[PDB]
DNA sequence: TGCATCCGTGAGCCTAG
DNA sequence: TATAATGGGAGCTGTCACGGATGCA
């Protein structure tokens, strides 16, 4: 979000989980969100 | 965007450290009634009411501006806590 | 700007013998074009009485 | 066991479960004292065990203990703790909060990126104690109690209280949130601009990160209280400070349909 | 002292009784006419605490001057009614009963 | 050993985290049997407890930073130099 | 499994 | 104005009574109009005949009768009563031994009556019983998911009227019957039914590899009684296998018409599927001592023939609309009536043993409370009994015409997969494929098709015209989906001359499959395109140009239209807007031909041919379920002659009998400085000026005064410590006077409650001493006006105890209801929408001088953004805008039928006739082309919209035929650099308004156990900062803000008190402390016998209860 | 069944009655045991139902009066075709019964309702979650009480030490107890009349400061 | 040692109601 | 306080997927 080294103390786990989850509602000749969950 | 936010982020190894510094300084300002500020009278933040230019009541705005001026020193383990509190209340009594 | 109707308490009323409700009567009173000849005049109170 | 507006009583299911337990236990004690035969004592002991089970985790074993004339299982301690409605998820990892509002949002294209439009009447309540303090500072009221009684009625509100609210909220930020909150950008901090009307004015560039549009959406407002919370909101959560998406690094506060179209 | 850890363990019957301020012997809840709690029931003030701050049940002790006194006529300690959110009771089972968690 | 996210979240050290995630009774029974102590290392723990989470302005790395103006700085400097 | 059925069976033995 | 209607199709039949699905259902269920002796074994009559006679003494049922309602509909709605009729039942108590007969008419309480429009009045609130779709009873065959070459045969009775029975061919070869979650060999049940190996082999031996697994030598060896005892042991282990017990159990399981009941639909479907005839609605009979089979051998034969592959046996599509049926109001109420009657019968049988056996009467034998409560339960707390959606009349109509797959006896939300929610082909003409909710309910809630109607067996039928030879008859045949699957059915738009098919090739359907077919192959034909869609969908003009996803949105949102004080019918109608008002009973009509005698704002009097003088009162400013003012206005004049079926009064949202859900506004489709950005909408202040989109709403406030254990709550004007300023508009008795304006904080009703017992604090002792005034006995508990509400007091209802005709619930002295009305004008945040799904919020109300305006000074009313169109694929609104421009200049409206509407050539013709009016008036008034118009024409011919070299008038006509006009920016005078689509569009003000939504709180009520703020504007609650909000704050790293949300805002009692005090004193907020809900968690875990201990780093305990819970 | 007690609970109470019957049975009377048994079993079952079937327990005689009221109302409704009024029910109850008594008896017979009653057809909302907490003070109330204490101490500072102490003792601001004039006289070494006099003059100075500053009027609500 | 089979548990957020 | 009376009764219904324990060849 800043194009610079991450500051010590960032909730990196929550950021990762939200970044992975947010576009889930968009996941559709494709396996899609069921494949994402299977993984 | 807060004025000089890029320089304020440059000042610190962690944006969260910057935030803690700003908040503690604003607490200092509120507790001492701004009589401890490092801002010259021409540098004081102002707000526009119907009466005229008055001192900005936002101690956080004040503290960010002071941090930009750089007359504030920030860091860990600089002085005992009770010593800091008592010296500040001796210089600027409540 | 203001309308009083005898034995009418509020705008959401209905006068017996009248086909219109007070809301529509006021909507019609919104179209009244009232020319003041005296330029110093700034408020008139028109009076209406009708029956039958 | 509380009385309600209409002098009627509402009680928890735990009381009925405990009553079942008390009754079966006392009857077991009396049956034992009267030297009842083993079939009767066995029946009473198994019923006592079932009553303890229903108190602790109703429905776990056997049919769920219901209320008379109802199919609703009584709410046991296990049910209270666990579940989407359970204690943890409903009241410990998330709570309803003070100093919060909710209103329909509106496009508000004149705002700068760091701003939003907060209706006057919303801010009046959202900052009510600050406004009481400022109305005491200025001459508008003798004390906090008189200031509050003055704000209580909607016809007793004079323009000096609005100018005092303006003086109150100077520089402060409020949090805007739109559900569902899918990433950290579902909440952002804005400098509010008091406006007439009853609608929140969002900035166009943040609609994308919010997934907000203007077909009837609503957003919640929160007032960070402490100087520490205000510092957090202004430095770390201000809209104009979050231009790149933490998910990809690309800018997600970028021009949208109308802006792209004109350019 | 500030909290640093949170331990969870099984409870002995002795510890359950050490938590308790009294045994709920009767299944009654409150009186049908007075609307006050029934003695030795599920809402007993003697067990769980005074309904009103610093005021025993019958009304002989009604100020902060008596904090800790247990009224001799009614049996209620005069402290803050908030304790009725905190003070545990207990029931003494004739036959032991299994905790269904550790069974099912 | 590889587990899915559900099992990995349920197997974490913090019984508060696990029992507030899922299988509340199972987690609580096993934790209470073991006498588990939650050290309050993660976020969910301190959120449940109402404590200040160990991230951001709550990270120990930046938590204890002090601010002081150069006037009071030199004042206390000469003060602690007077003894 | 069913307490009423079990108690009825226990009764039906005397 | 003129009303031009397009459409070649002529409908041989009109729409059926749109509420008949409710009306006929309840009428057939009650049979109140039929004289008792001529009633049929249906509904309430069937329930009585099912419950009676009651044996061991004999109590039999003769007949029932319904009385007249003790209070009419308006009085019921007024006084919170249920509109109901008294039910009596003539029962004769017989002693089979003596011969004594004592016959009495017992009173079984009241039954709620259905109103004229098909709704109900339950405790004064209008409610609708929503029809319920479910799998039809019968015998189905469906493939075993495990083995492809095997099939499960399902036998399914009515809900709660018997168990499902599953017949399977196990891998081991034997046929298993599965009942009540228990399997056994069907051979044993066949032996109980009297089947012997000779008959079974000669009946099923044609299928070689199955009768062997059917054969069981031991079962054939044991007698029928032995097999019955063995089956009872298999079904109920532990129970002693007494022979009479086994007879009773197997009978009540398979043969008892009181405990096992196929539907009439189930019986017919089993017969039609298995080629058999059923004596009754049971699987077997008990005749002359033994069980005689009726269903099991046919189902087993069909299963064997299907497993083999014999031609003539198929699997069943369980989502076919011939296997899914509709349980209507009558059927649901009848089911609940039967359950209440069965409980009454249990009470009767229990009393037929107690008391003196010598002296008893039916009045002593019958207790009606089971039946009374079982009907009240249905009507008052069923899921299918919904608060009536009566926002506008179309709301109520659509609500009554809705079909739910949810509810008691049906699917819960998790049990809904894709098969149910899917649009089945047989939905054609029966269930609308458009009208359904978005979200978790999609495909479960639907609406009945317009021409569709539910038959007596509960299946939805759709009409078709008979076609013999090539001639299309005017005879219509209503068909179920099953019968529809037999015929070639041509489309409704296929060309005709007279009654003869014109084209050489027509589009038809065989079993829903589309096929091009010759006119000799045409067996039936559609009636109209309307029959494919719901009533709401049929109100969407140019629907053929709207993507179904957005057509759904428009169709649903029409329900949410608020009745406006100046509502109009759309300029582009579809034809149904008159029938909608009529069948919804919004408007008022003349019964016979006659002449208007009187016309009032309150009533209309008519003198008919019969000479009788009939008076119709007018419902004026009544408040509906959703607070939208239902209000009838007179539409005739004194002396005006009327005929049968003419209009006398417009209902709410009705203009001269046409459905008026919104207004016709002049709209320009163009971006505007970002104020229509992302679907926002810009509107002109002239709309507020002429009261377009201004609606009347009413809200009801209520307050009780009851007896306390401390004194009477008194409704009184004497309220302590209040000024005459605060008491100004209160009457002698404390109630606000009718006609006064009330704002947030104003007293509607004054009330004094007696102060609770408490000792005054020493502070209060000293203060009372300082001021020298007695602390009053009573306490201000008046009903004030909630925040953000208020208006004009238009009604006050007062009810005391002891005055005539009034009796309140026990303890309540008096009740007061205040009615506060308000004339809501349009404002920013209100929601507008057109019939094509284009929905938005009013974002900017500009002054008229800023509005894009035509050259002749006319300013547009609404600015919409073209960006809303392309991704939504709803060009129907564009066509409506073009036709609206044409009609706006020609002064005329249009009726464009669905799928048979105005086409582009005719729209161009009307646009040219309109351009003549637009431009020739100017050219005659003495004005030429504007310089800015020439510039716009230059840029337009650069855009390729006009032909270069033609005159300016000709180019402007070329633009006008495309619906585009020159538009001047009222802020500059400089024109828009391009031509812009301007026209008349029909736009509605939806129910969702900012005055209702906007809410804010600083401090307020907290919950008892959690001590967290309440939720909901109604309770002045706080916003739920939930898990995902905590996640957002965490990811931001705003630890202190998060800790505020967790402690200072909600749960920390000490901290929230100290924080409010610090903020009002000017101090920084204090450090927080332990959340009360965490203390609650600790104590509840202790209640679960779990020691939870907070510890310092030295592993010593930490008391977060501060000593209050430790001795 | 269906009277508040479960089948097995009724069975256990009937077994208790059967034990009583075995204890009290007299075979000499030549009656089959089942008769005396049945009497005692019915008695025990009915006593148990009356004693336990209510959360708010109600005495057995009051239960029987309430049930007489119920059967009376039901007979009246079956003979009138409508639900009876308090006055008709009192008439049918006979001597000593009036409408007020019928109403109060009905009110006493009102059973409590469940806090977890579902609100809405989804499983998301409980009836208790709409019931505010009236006992714990609101933040505004607590702040008002502390402001009152602070303003009262402000005003008491405007007095002398002794004449503010007399008021603090006589009105409970100290010890929580209101001391008598003789007690305050014994504490300050002066006559009870002297203490009454200095109390009067302290209250006089307080009234003057109040009429001058108006700093406590707002606390009179 | 390997499978079928059973039981238990979970299945989005905010609004209102 | 005594005629005799001696084993209940509602079920319920269109999901699904997985993980872990039980149950058989
Ligand atoms: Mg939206
Ligand atoms: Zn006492």
């Amino acid at each position: 979000s800043m194009a610079r080294p991450v500051s010590i103390g960032e909730a990196v786990g929550i950021v990762a989980a939200q970044s992975i989850g947010e576009p889930g509602t968009q996941l559709t000749i494709t396996q899609g969100l069921p494949r994402v969950i299977e993984l | 965007a807060e004025p000089g936010i890029d320089k304020l982020f440059g000042m610190v190894d962690s944006k969260y450290r910057l935030t803690v510094v700003v908040a503690k300084r604003a607490q200092q300002l509120l507790r001492h009634g701004f009589k401890n500020t490092v801002l010259e009278p021409e540098e004081r933040p102002k707000m526009q009411t119907l009466e005229g230019l008055f001192d900005d009541p936002n101690a956080v705005t004040w503290a960010m501006k002071e941090l930009l001026t750089g007359r504030l020193v920030f860091g860990e383990n600089l002085v005992p806590e009770d010593r800091l509190q008592k010296e500040m209340e001796r210089l600027y009594p409540v | 700007t203001s309308v009083y109707i005898e034995d009418v308490l509020h705008e959401f009323s209905t006068i017996p013998g009248v086909k219109e409700d007070v809301v529509e009567i006021i909507l019609n009173l919104k179209e009244l074009v009232v020319r003041f000849l005296n330029p110093s005049l700034q408020t008139v109170t028109l009076l209406l009485k009708a029956e039958g | 066991m509380v009385q309600v507006d209409g002098g009627r009583f509402a009680t928890s299911d735990l009381n009925d479960l405990y009553r079942r337990l008390i009754n079966r236990n006392n009857r077991l004690k009396k049956l034992l004292a009267q030297g009842a035969p083993e079939i009767i004592i066995r029946n009473e002991k198994r019923m006592l065990q079932e009553a303890v089970d229903a108190l602790l985790d109703n429905g776990r074993r056997g049919a769920p203990v219901t209320n008379p004339g109802s199919d609703r299982p009584l709410r046991s301690l296990t049910d209270i703790l666990s579940g989407k409605q359970g204690r943890f998820r409903q009241n410990l990892l998330g709570k309803r909060v003070d100093y919060s509002g909710r209103s329909v949002i509106v496009v508000g294209p004149q705002l700068k990126l760091h701003q939003c439009g907060l209706p006057k009447r919303m801010a009046l309540e959202l900052f009510k104690p600050f406004l009481l303090k400022k109305m005491e500072e200025k001459g508008i009221a003798p004390n906090v109690k008189a200031a509050r009684r003055m704000l209580e009625r909607q016809r007793d509100i004079k323009d000096e209280v609005w100018d005092a609210l303006e003086e109150v909220i100077h520089g402060k930020v409020v949090l805007l949130n739109r559900a569902p909150t899918l990433h950290r950008l579902g909440i952002q901090a804005f400098q509010p601009v008091l406006v007439e009307g009853q609608s929140i004015q969002l900035h166009p560039l943040v609609c994308e990160a919010f997934n907000a549009d203007f077909d009837g959406d609503q957003m919640a407002v929160h007032v960070p209280l402490s100087s520490f919370a205000q510092a957090e909101a202004r430095i770390q959560m201000l809209s104009a400070h979050n231009l790149l998406s933490p998910a990809s690094g690309e800018p997600l506060a970028k021009p949208s349909r109308d802006i792209i179209l004109g350019l | 002292k500030e909290v640093r850890k949170v331990r969870i363990a099984l409870a002995s019957p002795e510890k359950i009784r050490s938590w308790s301020y009294g045994e709920v012997e009767k299944p009654e809840t409150i009186n049908y006419r007075t609307l006050k709690p029934e003695r030795d029931g599920l809402f007993d003030e003697r067990i769980f605490g005074p309904i009103k701050d610093y005021e025993c049940a019958c009304g002989k002790y009604k100020r902060q001057r008596f904090e800790g006194k247990v009224c001799e006529r009614c049996g209620v300690e005069v402290t803050k009614s908030i304790v009725r959110r905190y003070r545990m009771g207990h029931i003494e089972l004739a036959t032991p009963a299994a905790h269904i968690w550790f069974v099912k | 050993l590889l587990m899915g996210v559900t099992k990995s979240a349920l197997s974490t050290k913090s019984w508060l985290s696990a029992a507030s995630f899922q299988n509340t009774t199972h987690v609580l029974t096993e934790a209470a049997i073991a006498g588990k102590k939650d050290e309050l290392i993660g976020l969910k723990e301190n959120v449940i407890l109402g404590r200040l989470i160990p991230a951001g302005t709550g990270s120990d790395f930046v938590r204890f930073t002090q601010v002081v103006d150069q006037k009071t700085l030199k004042a206390i400097e000469e003060a602690r130099k007077e003894a | 499994s069913d307490p009423v059925r079990q108690y009825l069976h226990e009764i039906g033995q005397v | 104005m003129e009303i031009k209607r397009f459409g070649r199709i002529r409908e041989v039949i009109p729409l059926p009574p749109l509420t008949e699905i409710q009306v006929e259902s309840y009428r057939r269920a009650l049979q109140a109009d039929v004289p008792p002796e001529k009633r049929e074994n249906v509904g309430i009559q069937a329930a009585f005949r099912e419950t009676f006679p009651i044996e061991e003494l004999v109590l039999d049922f003769l007949e029932y009768r319904l009385g007249e309602p003790p209070f009419p509909q308006d009085e019921c709605r007024e006084k919170d009563l249920t509109y109901q009729a008294p039910l009596y039942a003539r029962l004769q108590l017989i002693h089979k031994d003596t011969g004594l007969i004592k016959e009495d008419e017992v009173f079984l309480g009241h039954i709620p009556l259905m109103t004229e429009d098909g709704s109900f009045i339950i405790n004064g609130a209008d409610r609708v019983i929503v029809s319920q779709i479910h799998r039809s009873p019968g015998v189905y065959f469906t493939p075993d998911p495990a083995r492809p070459g095997r099939y499960i045969a399902s036998i399914i009775p009515l809900p709660k009227r018997g168990p499902w029975i599953d017949l399977e061919v196990e891998p081991n070869g034997v046929v298993s019957m599965k009942v009540n979650k228990r399997k056994f060999p069907l051979v044993l049940l066949l032996r109980v039914l009297g089947y012997d190996q000779e008959t079974l082999a000669r009946e099923l031996g044609a299928y070689g590899e199955l009768v062997q697994g059917l054969m069981d030598e031991s079962v054939f060896a044991m007698r029928p009684e032995e097999a019955l005892i063995r089956l009872f042991t298999l079904l109920r282990p532990g129970d002693p296998p007494k022979r009479d017990k086994a007879v009773a159990y197997v009978y009540g399981l398979i043969a008892d018409p009181r405990r096992y009941d196929l539907g009439e639909a189930g019986r017919y479907k089993a017969e039609e599927k298995l080629g058999i005839r059923l004596s009754g609605r049971t699987l077997a009979r008990f005749e002359d001592g033994e069980f005689k089979d009726e269903v099991f051998l046919p189902t087993l034969r069909y299963l064997f023939a299907l497993t083999a592959g014999v031609p003539g046996h198929e699997v069943d599509d369980i989502d076919h609309l011939g296997n899914r049926r509709i349980r209507t109001v009558g059927e649901l109420m009848t089911d609940q009536f039967r359950v209440g009657l069965a409980r009454l019968a249990r009470g009767v049988r229990e009393r037929m043993l107690m008391g003196s056996e010598d002296s008893l009467t039916p009045a002593k034998l019958v207790n009606s409370r089971p039946l009374e409560a079982a009907i009240r339960e249905f009507f008052s707390r069923s899921q299918l009994s919904q608060f009536k959606d009566e926002t506008n009349p179309l709301s109520s109509l659509r609500h009554k015409r809705r079909i739910s797959a949810l509810g008691p006896g049906g699917l819960t939300r998790e049990r809904a997969g894709f098969d149910v929610r899917d649009v089945h082909r047989t939905h054609y003409g029966r269930i609308c494929p458009v009208e359904t909710p978005e979200g978790a309910n999609i495909g479960l809630i639907t609406s009945l098709a317009a021409y569709a109607r539910v038959d007596e067996l509960g299946f939805i039928r759709t009409p078709y015209r008979r076609v013999v030879g090539g001639v299309v008859t005017d005879e219509v045949v209503y068909m179920t989906a099953t019968e529809e699957d037999r015929y070639t059915i041509a489309q409704a738009n296929t060309p005709l001359e007279g009654n003869r098919i014109a084209a050489e090739r027509v589009v038809a359907r065989r079993k829903g499959e589309p096929v091009i077919v010759s006119p000799e192959e045409v067996e039936f034909m559609d009636v109209s395109p309307k029959q494919v869609f719901s009533v709401n969908t049929n109100l969407i003009p140019f629907l053929e140009h709207d993507d179904a996803n957005r057509a759904l949105m428009g169709s649903n949102m029409q329900t949410q239209a608020v009745p406006l004080i100046r509502a109009q019918a759309p300029v582009v109608m579809t034809g149904l807007e008159e029938r909608v008002v009529r069948d919804s009973l919004a408007a008022l009509y003349a019964e016979e031909d006659g002449e208007v005698a009187k016309v009032d704002g309150n009533r209309i009097v008519v003198r008919y041919e019969d000479g009788r003088l009939v008076e119709y009162p007018l419902r004026r400013f009544y408040r509906s379920n959703q607070g939208t003012a239902l209000d009838q206005r007179p539409r005739v004049v004194v002396g005006q002659r009327v005929r049968k079926g003419d209009l006398l009064a417009d209902g709410p949202a009705s203009e001269n009998g046409f459905l008026a859900l919104g207004q016709n506004v002049l709209v320009a489709i163009m971006p505007f400085d970002g104020y229509n950005f992302e679907d926002a909408i810009v509107i002109s202040e002239e709309l507020l000026k002429r009261d377009f989109y201004t609606s009347i709403h009413i809200e009801r406030y209520e307050i009780e005064a009851r007896d306390t254990k401390l004194g009477p709550e008194r409704i009184t004007r004497d309220i302590p410590h209040l000024s005459e300023a605060a008491l100004r508009d209160l009457d002698e008795e404390g109630v606000v006077r009718i006609g006064a304006e009330v704002k947030p904080g104003d007293i509607l009703v004054g009330r004094t409650s007696f102060k609770g017992e408490s000792e005054p604090t020493p502070e209060e002792r000293l203060l009372r001493s300082i001021f020298g005034e007695k602390a009053r006995d009573v306490k201000d508990t008046s009903l004030r006006v909630p925040p953000g509400e208020g208006g004009i007091v238009v009604r006050t209802v007062r009810l005391r105890r002891g005055d005539p005709g009034v009796e309140l619930k026990p303890g309540v002295r008096e009740v007061v209801r205040v009615y506060v009305a308000q004339k809501r004008k349009l404002q920013v945040g209100d929601k507008l929408a057109n019939r094509h799904g284009n929905k938005g919020v009013v974002a900017k109300i500009l002054p008229v001088e800023d509005m894009p305006h035509l050259p002749d000074g006319t300013p547009v009313d609404v600015i919409l953004n073209p960006l809303g169109v392309p991704s939504r694929m709803n060009l129907g609104q564009i066509l409506e805008t073009h036709l609206g421009l044409a009609g706006y200049f020609l002064g005329q409206r249009y009726i464009s039928p669905i799928f048979d509407g105005a086409k582009e050539p005719e729209i161009k013709e009307l646009l040219a006739q309109a351009f003549e009016v637009y431009f020739g008036k100017r050219k005659g008034e003495g004005f030429g082309v504007d310089k800015r118009e020439v510039e716009v024409l230059r840029r337009a011919e650069k855009l390729g919209l006009v032909t270069p070299g033609k005159t300016p008038e000709e180019q402007l006509k070329e633009l006008f035929l495309q619906g585009k006009v020159v538009l001047y920016d009222g802020r500059t005078g400089e024109p828009i650099e391009g031509p812009i689509v301007v026209g008349q569009m029909f736009i509605m003000k939806l129910y969702h308004m900012v005055e209702d939504k906007m809410h804010a709180r600083s401090t307020g009520p907290y919950s008892l156990i959690t001590q967290q703020p309440l939720g909901g504007k109604a309770q002045f609650g706080g916003q739920r900062f939930g898990e995902m909000e905590v996640w957002a704050l965490e990811a931001y790293g705003a630890a202190h803000t998060l800790q505020e949300m967790l402690t200072l805002k909600s749960d920390d009692i000490e901290g929230r008190n100290a924080a409010y005090e610090a903020i009002i004193k000017g101090e920084d907020v204090p450090e927080p402390s332990v959340p009360e809900s965490f203390r609650v968690l600790v104590k509840e875990l202790q209640a679960l016998a779990l020691d939870v201990q907070t510890l310092d780093e030295k592993d010593n305990p930490v008391d977060i209860f501060e000593g209050l819970a430790s001795k | 069944t269906g009277r508040g007690l479960s089948f097995l609970d009724l069975i256990q109470e009937g077994n208790q009655g059967l034990i009583r019957a075995v204890e009290k049975f007299e075979y000499k009377r030549r009656f089959k045991f089942s008769t005396y048994a049945t009497w005692w079993i019915r008695q025990a079952i009915n006593r148990a139902i009356a004693d336990q079937a209510r959360t708010i327990r109600i005495p057995v005689h009051m239960v029987e009066t309430i049930n007489k009221l119920s059967r009376t109302a039901r007979q009246l409704q079956q003979e009138l075709g409508r639900e009876p009024t308090y006055e008709e029910i009192a008439e049918a109850m006979g001597p000593g019964w009036d409408a007020k008594r019928v109403e109060e008896t009905l009110k006493i017979a009102q059973e409590p309702v469940s806090l977890e009653t579902p609100i809405g057809d989804e499983k998301d909302s409980f009836y208790g979650d709409f019931i505010p907490d009236e006992h714990l003070p609101s933040p505004v109330d607590a702040a008002t009480q502390s402001l009152l204490s602070e303003e009262l101490e402000k005003a008491l500072s405007k007095l002398s030490e002794r004449e503010a102490m007399v008021l603090k003792l006589r009105k409970g601001l100290i010890d929580g107890r209101e001391h008598t004039l003789e007690e305050v006289g014994a504490f300050f070494g002066v006559t009870r009349e002297r203490i009454r006099q200095i109390e009067n003059k302290a209250l006089r100075k307080l009234k003057y400061h109040e009429s001058r500053t108006r700093k406590l009027r707002d606390f009179l609500d």
